[PDB]
């Protein structure tokens, strides 16, 4: 029978994310097989898992991906930072870059450390995490109350650390326009437990490095459009 | 599979541009034609890849590279693409026609008849309004809204079994020119406005033509045009 | 789901020969049965088969559907004409009229003749057909070479004649804008074979009539629109 | 139910290569059978396979499809050219013409040669191919390192030659807007191996001809629109 024309409510429109396909233009084409190329990629998680090196601004424009253990001693932690992907420290890591292109994340964060120093020197280190509170903890005494672990210098050279995923929701804000409970998750710090040993005639100022990677349960959501600032 | 003749000869190409009718008008008359006639040109076009002049079949192709002169100019056409495409002494296929306006926001209709017939002349007068008879007839007439678009497919309509690409015989015993075919065409097309002749306007209108071959076949391969070493 | 609107390439158009139907307007109607009317018609061939009478302009505005055998004798045929439906001779026959409304035809043409004269008179007649050539044949000698037949006056009164269908194509042009091989097919002629007998006191100048009809294989094609000249 | 009108995104458009059909106009037609015509064509490869004759500009506007073996001797090849379909030498061959109407090609190229000279004369010839490099090889010594074959004058009269298909891709550019690796494929040359024999009282300057044809695996792709220059 004739077209039982049922007009559509809002046809004659253009939509960005319309899933369906369109009319083919120059069909009946053949392509060269590409099976010979190895290293296929499936999802960004493959790159997100591989660790990389963070950095910090040089202590009083040169950021540094390493930290050297000082000879001086104080009760304050030697290096600490908030766990917030918007911070500069993650501003070049693969995980941070990938996360910057999503609304929210979900899962744990994995941290790795490495030592680079003399032969006959030994020491002890303490790792800790502190959820958010009135202000960042300062004294090793206060930190000790929070969750912590013992890392010996000599047992191994990389005592891997992972921050557990804790939050009163199902996800968290990838970027923090304004400080909020769901955005920030406290801080993480390292404390020198005891004075290290300085053997005969060995160099001084050992070097320590830190690496970050996404946990096995890491997941992003709600893609967005990028900031084109990097062109400048 | 790209080499297949069918996969090759299944796309639309421009053919010619023509004006829009506004009256009954007189059909062109055969050659040689003397001056003073009322036959008008640039309104009727024949559907044929082979060269044509003044809406009639022809043998030799010409062009008006010299603009100046005196007399009446003529139309010409030839399917450059088809001729350069390949070699085939014989050919047959259904011809598909499509038309699009070349003026701002225009509406019109199109009219066609097959080979062997000829334009129907004369006009009636309704309540003191004159209308050519070509409005109504036995053959299809198409209508489109403003802007305009026309499409349909015509079946094969010539007595000859196939279409000869390069023919060399003659059509009649006396005075027939050698090599000039008879009915290698799908008919004639023309456009007109559904308005009375009494409301004719001076401004001219122009329209293009596009054609497409469907289900093509060929026989007896041949040669290809020469290209200079200049 | 919602209308997956697929716009059509050239909708919103009016076409003369669109085959499909349209919307009913005042359905649920009943009609008076018409089975009581006899003489139903199926195709124009039914009328095309029935013969009719041709005519010729009066020998020096009155066309004549009869011809009378003259007393004078000459080698030229007494009556002949080209086999071309555009000729005036067919311009009122049913077959000619029907053919005038088509692009092309196909099949044989059937011709019939009748005699009307005295009682005790006898004679002989020769029928012939000649395909096209340089010019129409004139002498009975030249005609005799072509296809011919013998019709005796006294054996019967109507020696039916049919022109065979011969052409280098599948059809032929119903009308001839310009003379062409596919359009004209030569001529047909009749020749007086021998002097007829004039018996005592019978009237003179017998009368002969000719009729035309479409052959069993007659067929038309490619309908067209009529010429409205006959209104004037 | 009523038309669940789902408007289409971009209807009311005209597209050149729309594959689907359109509305019939004057259906119910019959055609004359054409089975009586022999020599049916299926694909252009049928014409592409048949060989033809190339040509060269006359040695110091008349191109020549033949070459005559000179009496003088030099280490340089007597006739050579790049294997690039855009070159004038192929500018009239069937293969070249067909290829000019496509984006790219694929497959081998076949070459044939023929001799035309005296009776009691003999000689030797060397055929070679050279991939692209800094510049075309000049000396028969340098050419000999490349792939080559021996063609005796007297064994046969046409020692067929085929250039293997070699390229770092799946196809190659039919036309070369700018010289590129995928476009040009070096050159091919012929060398006179030894002085030919001149017998008593026979004419001099024998004649040799060359023919080209597409290999069995020859294939084109991506049709295009032609250059209409040939009309001028």
């Amino acid at each position: 029978g004739p077209i039982p024309t049922a007009p559509r409510e809002n046809s004659l429109m253009f939509l960005s994310t319309l899933p369906d396909d369109t009319v083919p233009a120059y069909g009946n084409v053949r392509t060269p097989p590409v099976n010979y190329l190895p290293g296929e990629i499936t999802d960004l998680l493959q790159l997100a898992r591989i660790p990389t090196l963070m950095a910090f601004e040089r202590v009083p424009d040169t950021y540094v991906p390493y930290v050297a253990v000082p000879t001086q001693f104080d009760d304050r932690p030697l290096i600490s930072f908030p766990i917030t992907l918007s911070d500069p420290v993650y501003q070049n890591t693969l995980v941070g870059a990938i996360s910057s292109n999503f609304a929210n994340y979900r899962g744990c964060i994995q941290i790795t450390l490495t030592f680079c120093g003399p032969m006959m020197a030994r020491g002890k280190f303490l790792l800790s995490y502190s959820p958010p509170n009135g202000t960042q903890p300062q004294t090793l005494s206060e930190a000790m109350q929070c969750t912590y672990s013992i890392w010996d210098i000599g047992l191994n050279s990389s005592w891997t650390f992972v921050v557990p995923y804790i939050s009163p929701s199902d996800y968290r804000e990838t970027r923090a326009i304004t400080n909020s409970v769901y955005s920030a998750d406290g801080w993480f710090s390292l404390h020198k437990l005891t004075k290290i040993t300085l053997p005969p005639d060995c160099p001084q100022s050992p070097c320590i490095l830190f690496f970050a990677s996404a946990g096995e349960d890491y997941t992003l959501r709600l893609p967005v459009d990028c900031n084109p600032s990097y062109v400048f | 599979n790209h080499t297949n003749v069918k996969f090759l000869f299944d796309r639309s190409r421009l053919l010619n541009v023509i004006k829009v009718l506004e009256k009954d008008a007189v059909f062109p008359r055969p050659f040689p034609t003397q001056e003073g006639a009322q036959q008008d040109d640039g309104y009727f076009c024949l559907l044929t890849p082979r060269p044509t002049v003044a809406s009639r079949p022809a043998t030799r192709f010409g062009l008006y590279a010299n603009p100046s002169g005196s007399g009446v100019l003529a139309n010409t056409s030839l399917d450059f693409n088809f001729y350069s495409l390949a070699c085939f002494t014989y050919f047959r296929s259904d011809l598909e026609v499509t038309v699009v306006s070349l003026e701002p926001d225009l509406e019109f209709a199109v009219g066609w008849f097959p080979s062997g017939s000829e334009y129907q002349a004369s006009s009636f007068v309704y309540d003191q309004l004159h209308v050519p008879f070509h409005f109504t007839g036995r053959t299809p007439r198409a209508f489109a809204s403003k802007g305009g678009k026309v499409s349909f497919v015509l079946p094969w309509n010539s007595v000859s079994s196939v279409l000869p690409v390069r023919w060399g015989g003659a059509s009649k015993l006396s005075s027939a020119t050698r090599g000039l075919p008879a009915h290698a065409d799908w008919g004639t097309i023309y456009a007109f406005v559904p308005r009375p002749n009494e409301k004719k306007s001076t401004a001219v209108k122009h329209v293009a033509v596009y054609i497409r071959y469907k289900n093509a076949r060929a026989w007896c391969p041949s040669m290809l045009p020469f290209r200079s070493y200049k």
